[PDB]
């Protein structure tokens, strides 16, 4: 059936250039119009413009004329979206959708998954993993909470686990902040039985790939 | 451009309830409105294409109405999978233009967070740093105030939130934040204290600790 597949996640200093990729499978490219929508994080969603293989015309929306192109490739059915200088504000989610032409009544009923563009000033940096360790300030009822600060890193994203996988039950791992450095950090908590504390280990495994930091920290009481 | 207003942003309801969103558009554009989903994480989905058309194989519980500048779509017995994000588009005119969005939220009963404080790691501290977290767990409503306080003085701008997405199994939020100091201011103060204020306590919350001790 119909898929459309986008090229991976991107990460930039501004200034640089970037052409990302949306390659259509299971139908006739050149009867269709691609469209590039913009997701900022946390925000809705932006249509940047649209094109026809077939006809080899493109349309953009006035706030994204001059700063981007689009194009495409009808030999592998590839549309495509550049820059020529990123700034830090195209840091966005990128999506392709399909629609038609001036007359089609069907607008964007297939999507890419979508391509993630970062663009900051940053270098790439592994992550420091502090313990959250479990004490009295941290004991509710007959419930302790523990957890691993993972501070510092650059970009996006890391990935905990407790004690291997093993641990999963009442494990919430926040969503990262963007600190003013920014350096990346989040937290990863769990809330165990105060009578646990004690006796069984705790272990948060942290990967983050892309400075191929991985740390496995025991938390231990006070 | 033609701009859509979509209201409410936000909306709590009931598995089984049934609700109605609007979206309303500075031009007339006749049948051109569309109506899509967003789960996190996910591209959208199309729910709804042009003159109210629902799209093969999306359940009948979608409807939507509305002709000229005004529209609505009305989600009958809620289900778990559509407590995410709605948008609407029109279709009309360049630029196409999105709604800002409406996010479905489970309603829960109330219930207060357990609330933790992490002093900084004595590992944390050699590197120059100091990094106090305070953990609130299990909470609903989403909204919660936290004030960091050192020796009694409020601190403002110094700390930095974050919330988890709404529990899949008791649909509870939880929030850390972290305040963030030198390990010279850090070292220069004796009490830290993290006050949370949420609807399910009667009064504030205080979690302290006296640094050394
Ligand atoms: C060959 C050039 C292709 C260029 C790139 C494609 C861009 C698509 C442009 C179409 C955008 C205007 C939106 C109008 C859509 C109408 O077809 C429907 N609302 C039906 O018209 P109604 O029944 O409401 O009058
Ligand atoms: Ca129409
Ligand atoms: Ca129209
Ligand atoms: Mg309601
Ligand atoms: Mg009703
Ligand atoms: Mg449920
Ligand atoms: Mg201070």
């Amino acid at each position: 059936e119909v898929q459309l597949v986008q090229s991976g996640a991107e990460v930039k200093k501004p200034g640089e250039s970037l052409k990302i990729s949306c390659q259509s499978f299971g139908y006739i490219f050149i009867d269709h119009t691609i469209h590039w929508m913009r997701q900022m994080p946390g925000q809705g969603l932006e249509w940047m413009g649209a094109i026809s293989p077939r006809h080899d015309i493109t349309k953009y929306n006035e706030m994204f004329r001059g700063q981007v192109t689009i194009s495409a490739d009808k030999s592998s059915s590839t549309a495509y979206l550049q820059w020529s200088s990123l700034k830090a504000s195209d840091t966005a989610m990128y999506f392709c959708a399909r629609g038609g032409f001036y007359g089609s009544t069907i607008w964007f009923d297939f999507w890419g998954q979508g391509t993630m563009v970062t663009v900051s000033s940053a270098s790439t940096k592994g992550p420091s993993v502090f313990p959250l360790a479990p004490s009295s300030k941290s004991t509710s009822g007959g419930t302790a909470a523990l957890g691993c600060l993972v501070k510092d890193y650059f970009p996006e994203p890391v990935t905990v686990s407790w004690n291997s996988g093993a641990l999963t039950s009442g494990v919430h791992t926040f969503p990262a902040v963007l600190q003013s450095s920014g350096l990346y950090s989040l937290s990863s908590v769990v809330t165990v039985p105060s009578s646990s504390l004690g006796t069984q280990t705790y272990i948060c495994n942290v990967n983050h790939k892309p400075s191929n930091t991985k740390v496995d920290k025991r938390v231990e009481p006070k | 451009e033609t701009t859509v207003t979509q209201s409410p942003s936000f909306l709590s309801a009931s598995v089984g309830d049934r609700v109605t969103i609007t979206c309303i558009t500075t031009t007339d554009i006749d049948d051109d409105m569309n109506w899509f989903q967003q789960e996190p994480g996910k591209a959208p989905k199309l729910l709804i294409s042009e003159g109210n058309i629902l799209r093969p194989g999306v359940p009948s519980r979608f409807s939507s109405s509305g002709y000229g500048t005004d529209f609505t779509l009305t989600i009958s017995k809620l289900q778990p999978e559509d407590f995410a994000t709605y948008y609407c588009l029109q279709s009309d005119n360049l630029p196409f233009t999105f709604g800002q969005g409406t996010k479905l939220e489970i309603k829960r009963t109330v219930a207060a967070p357990s609330v933790f404080i992490f002093p900084p790691s004595d590992e944390q501290l050699k590197s120059g740093t100091a990094s106090v977290v305070c953990l609130l767990n299990n909470f609903y409503p989403r909204e919660a105030k936290v004030q960091w306080k050192v020796d009694n003085a409020l601190q403002s701008g110094n700390s930095q939130e974050s919330v988890t997405e709404q529990d899949s199994k008791d649909s509870t939020y939880s929030l850390s934040s972290t305040l963030t100091l030198s390990k010279a201011d850090y070292e220069k103060h004796k009490v830290y204290a993290c006050e949370v204020t949420h609807q399910g306590l009667s009064s504030p919350v205080t979690k302290s600790f006296n640094r050394g001790e």
